[PDB]
């Protein structure tokens, strides 16, 4: 077998064809963003929840 | 206990119970 899979069936692990070495695959970073303020009446200042 | 809970809340926690990581993956969080 060359490539792995997960419960979600997509592609986890693979095979480098030149060493026989398993290599784990993450997706990179991601998330959501949210801004948090009062209102536009009372100041301009805000805060970033990730 | 370091939870402050009662003899019968510990049991009832006890008493309920990768796949959130491959969700996550496709979009979906909690
Ligand atoms: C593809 O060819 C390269 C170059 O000959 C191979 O790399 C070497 O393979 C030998 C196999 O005994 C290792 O001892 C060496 O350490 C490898 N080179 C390096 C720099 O590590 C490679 O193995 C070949 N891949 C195959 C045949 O699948």
């Amino acid at each position: 077998q060359q490539f792995g899979r997960d419960i979600a069936d997509t592609t986890d692990a693979v095979r480098d064809p030149q060493t026989l070495e398993i290599l784990d695959i993450t997706p990179c970073s991601f998330g959501g963003v949210s801004v948090i303020t009062p209102g536009t009446n009372t100041s301009n200042q805000v805060a970033v929840l990730y | 206990k370091p939870s402050k809970r009662s003899p019968i809340e510990d049991l009832l926690f006890n008493k309920v119970t990768d796949l959130i990581c491959a969700q996550k993956f496709k979009g979906l969080t909690v």
